[PDB]
């Protein structure tokens, strides 16, 4: 378990929220969510959201692929600071912002290694130059998921790989 | 009167000086500062990071920049075989360039230390096969086969057992070099139903001695706009 | 100092040109004897990758302000240099009410004298200044030369600024193709260059 | 001598510095200071004294001026019906542009607090009926009736039980802005002989939290002579 | 300093250009070297709605004395700057006895100078300056050039004062009409304008 | 009662003067009297107020009017540092000084609303630069009423409705 | 060296001040003061009179 820049949520909906399953492919390029824009619009978060003029709040992200012993591959899963089917990288060389993807585990990153492990775990806290800030007009961080190493398999298996995000809010406040 | 005499560096702007100068807004009062996770107050913290060393810098088109982060291993190779090369210069233009540490090296013009090395295999869980990685110091050339390489700072790495292996290399210094290269012990073992080709990932950081001195804002080649 | 050259107080800690404006006797540059200049650190050419490298910041600055002719001569000539906060009108001629409000600094100063230098504190509204938002004004230097009618000499003033007081929060990796804006992260896609530079092959030096 | 170097802030004269000059009468006296009442040393404490709000901003003519410290209460109105409304912005232009706090707020240039109005109805003795005093938060929009504006914050004022209701508006800050609105509960009862039409006067202050900072003397309307 | 900002130190703080006399070369301004400005604090336009928010005020001055050609050029002259307390005659010519009359205090200095700089006492018979009287000197300062025959370049001389050691008792309403005179509280009454700005409905925002 | 400015007469003709009656209307704009130019005239404080040389006094008011329950309407009575009938005011939205109403709450004042009370008190101390003054040659405050909201009733009932000022001198001196 | 400033009122003679200049007769010794009757050191003195 990853918990970013050494400090937990603390204060100043409790359920997981399964988002879907994305398909990892031969020719995938990557995948991005942009938090808290992913959740405003499902559940009793989704209402509070949007009604309400002041939000505060932290996070903890499970990210999950379940495959064959003959299958082969590596993601890198990482989170910088500044829907819910998520984009498309077009450039993942330069993150599509001008900037190495060599250089993304200075951020609280994870690796997944389909020859060692399936899962990956990073808590997040909350993280702003201000107390409270507006969740609709604000967008405090986004999570990447990157193939570095190229999936592979022998022909007659199973060609897509599922990858299920799951995550859960953590101390939250509205005002 | 006091008595004094103006020594001859009176009326003079030195741009590196420290002094204190008039405030021009007297009593004004600015917004306290709050707790903002992850204050970094030294770039020392941040030369200890591992960063991916792209030891595979051959293609230069756009739709292949991504095969410049990872290299590979293959069935068709047989042993004693060589497979990369890449020397120790974290300051220099090479593999190093896109790594952090070597970033931050090029604002500044002397440096000393020790690095450290991870090799990340990326295969299948069925696959097996051994490797050796060398060091030789400065000074000596590339060995010329699998043998010599042997008699010689080395280890051996086991795809089986271990997936990761980590490599310290010593006192790299002075702003020749030391040389680093992978061979082939065995071959690539694989079952029916498994792929062929595998391939490997190099993370590179620095020690707790690595220290850099003598700051120059070197003229880069990323310009504004 | 045994490693006080890497800090942060080191790597941000010199006085560099940011900021040059000309008063010409002739021409439409300025064609009258006044000129506004923003605040902004990125004049100095090699300071917006280096701020970049994080995402949030602190500081104070210092200014300082040398002054000559084109050839570098020295006249007895007397300017004004106010500074406008935040939130304050800037002057539109140089008949403007507004460089004789109180709230507005000055320093009057010849030109046969060492250079004049103040110091301006942290302005935000927030607690940092932040150099991306997923969803920064420090004032303006105006400079006029002090007089009813037009001066009789050219003049040409350079502006320094030194950071102070810094403190920095969560790093990002650093800039990697050239720039096309200003507080804008685009980028020429049709023409994506490498980090660094190329080889042959994976097996030569 | 004593040796010194004069560094590059010299001969200049910075417009809001603080020294000590020289006195030109020394060794004369100055009347001694008496005991006078009412000594002011801080303006925030008058901030926190009521002022009249000009809610009723609409009248222009000299001889109808006074109209707009006063805002009517009828007969003929019905039920759940919109009697007024203003925003919650003391440096604006508005309403609050009557007021001490929103002219002393002209002055500078960023604040923040808590305030607090208070209505008074001036009708006769026999009077009875009831009203609706809703605050709506930064953001949301006017409520489209009676029955949206109760399901918030409110409160209901009775006109036969007490003459004065107090509203505290929470935080506004930064130099968009709430909403105060009177709606009617009930109609106006009345009994034989007496009008059939009253007034109310609204006034406003700031709480002990309340802060100015960033002082601007900002170009007034008001010249001189 | 955690609302250092709102207190009446700080409120009258900056030094603000009143006052501002000619002294021309040729022409009908002031035909000889000599001028009179009689000290007023109301010469700052913002200054007069300021003081009366209250009845009382107790405070000291601070004058500093910039001058250059209209142009803006340092020539090398030599000027006088007294100060006539109240109650004391005044010049009438340049070959007056009172400009060396020693009870009057001068300031010698040359025009490629720092700006001279004096404090000026509190000066007044009762225990407080009044700016309403039902039913306030402070000096005058007399500006002459060195000499015995006429200057050879036409100066401008500007004065800026900032008060100090201030105090004030029983708060006023602030100035709502257009001012018509001086310490006299006249106004238009053919025109009486709204304290701000109105709109058309009191149920529309 | 209000005592002004939190401080009460001091030492460095003691009865009540009942003034006179106004009268107020639904026309009436206010009326303003100035002290101590307003006793100068009746009774021994009005010898003695011409005929010393130097005068130090505080004083006590008293505001009353007198109304049925069928009446409606408010007065605010205030007192302003810097004959005895009154004067009317003229312009009273600027005060006849170009100073605004809605702002006279920050002098010594006190309202009077015919639905809740009838009755007003102020205690005014002596102000001065000086410790004494002429009482022929300079008035220290005037005393203000005006009618905010307007006098109403329906018809039939008593169209003009008392005003009366009583008020009593307090640490007076004479030298 | 020491780092000084030099503020707005510096290079100027103002005739009520009051300071220590440099006594171009060091070494010298003036007349001792005998006690002489009728000494004044205040003109409120002879106001009284």
């Amino acid at each position: 378990i990853i918990v970013g820049y050494g400090e937990w949520p603390s204060y100043c909906v409790n359920r997981f929220y399964t988002l879907d399953t994305k398909l990892w492919e031969k020719s995938s390029k990557g995948w991005y969510w942009k938090f808290p824009d992913v959740l405003t619009e499902t559940g009793v978060f989704g209402q509070n959201a949007q009604f309400h003029y002041l939000y505060r709040s932290g996070f903890c992200i499970h990210v999950q692929c379940n495959a064959s012993k003959f299958h082969q591959g590596a993601l890198l899963v990482a989170v910088l600071p500044e829907g819910a089917d998520g984009f498309e990288l077009q450039h993942p060389y330069v993150l599509d912002a001008g900037i190495p993807i060599s250089q993304l585990t200075v951020c609280p990153h994870q690796w997944i290694n389909l020859r060692t492990n399936n899962c990956a775990t990073i808590i997040v806290p909350y993280i702003n130059a201000l107390p409270f800030d507006s969740a609709l007009n604000h967008c405090n961080f986004g999570l990447l998921v990157v193939p570095i190493s190229p999936l592979d398999y022998d022909q007659g298996a199973t060609p897509v790989i599922p990858i299920t995000i799951t995550l859960a809010p953590m101390c939250s406040e509205f005002a | 009167g006091f008595p004094t005499e103006l020594k001859p560096g009176t009326n003079q702007f030195l741009t590196t000086d420290d002094g204190v100068s008039a405030p021009i807004l007297p009593n004004f009062h600015p917004t306290p500062c709050i707790h903002i996770p992850g204050e970094v107050r030294n770039l020392l913290e941040l030369c200890q990071v591992e960063t991916i060393l792209e030891v595979n810098n051959v293609p230069t088109n756009a739709t292949s920049l991504m095969e410049r982060l990872r290299f590979p291993v293959s069935a068709q190779a047989g042993k004693g075989e060589l497979c990369a090369v890449f020397r120790a210069d974290p300051g220099r233009n090479g593999p190093w360039q896109s790594t952090l540490l070597g970033q931050l090296c090029g604002y500044y013009t002397q440096w000393s230390g020790s690095l450290e090395v991870t090799f990340m295999f990326t295969g299948s869980f069925m696959a097996t096969g051994k490797m050796l990685i060398a060091y030789t110091p400065p000074g000596g050339p590339l060995p010329k086969d699998r043998a010599t390489a042997m008699l010689g700072t080395h280890v051996i790495w086991d795809f089986g057992l271990q997936s990761s292996v980590t490599l310290v290399i010593p006192w790299i210094s002075n702003t020749t070099t030391g040389l680093v290269s992978i061979w082939y012990q065995t071959n690539y073992v694989v079952p029916i139903g498994a792929p062929n080709t595998a391939y490997i990932i190099a993370l590179a950081a620095a020690q707790k001695n690595f220290t850099m001195k003598l700051c120059k804002d070197a003229s880069d080649i990323l310009q504004t706009g | 100092h045994s490693t006080a050259e890497t800090t942060l107080d080191s790597f941000f800690s010199r006085a560099g040109l940011v900021g040059e404006i000309d008063l010409p006797l002739k021409g439409t540059t300025n064609p009258n004897g006044y000129a506004n200049w923003d605040i902004d650190i990125t004049g100095y050419a090699q300071m917006r990758r280096k701020v970049e490298l994080f995402t949030y910041m602190r500081f104070d600055a210092e200014f300082t302000f040398v002054a000559c002719t084109p050839t570098g001569e020295v006249v007895p000539q007397l300017l004004q240099y106010m500074f406008v906060p935040p939130g304050a009108p800037k002057p539109d001629s140089r008949e403007s009410l507004a460089w004789q409000t109180a709230t507005n600094p000055s320093v009057f100063v010849k030109l046969s004298d060492p250079p004049a230098q103040v110091s301006v504190p942290f302005m935000s509204p927030a607690s940092a200044y932040q150099w991306f938002y997923d969803g920064n004004m420090m004032g303006t230097f105006s400079v006029r030369t002090v007089g009813t009618s037009k001066s009789k000499y050219p003049l040409v003033v350079r502006i320094y600024m030194r950071m102070k007081h810094v403190r920095a929060w969560i790093p990002r990796p650093m800039r990697n193709q050239n720039y096309l804006f200003k507080a804008n992260p685009n980028y020429a896609g049709n023409s994506i260059k490498p980090t660094g530079t190329s080889r042959t092959a994976i097996t030569t030096l």
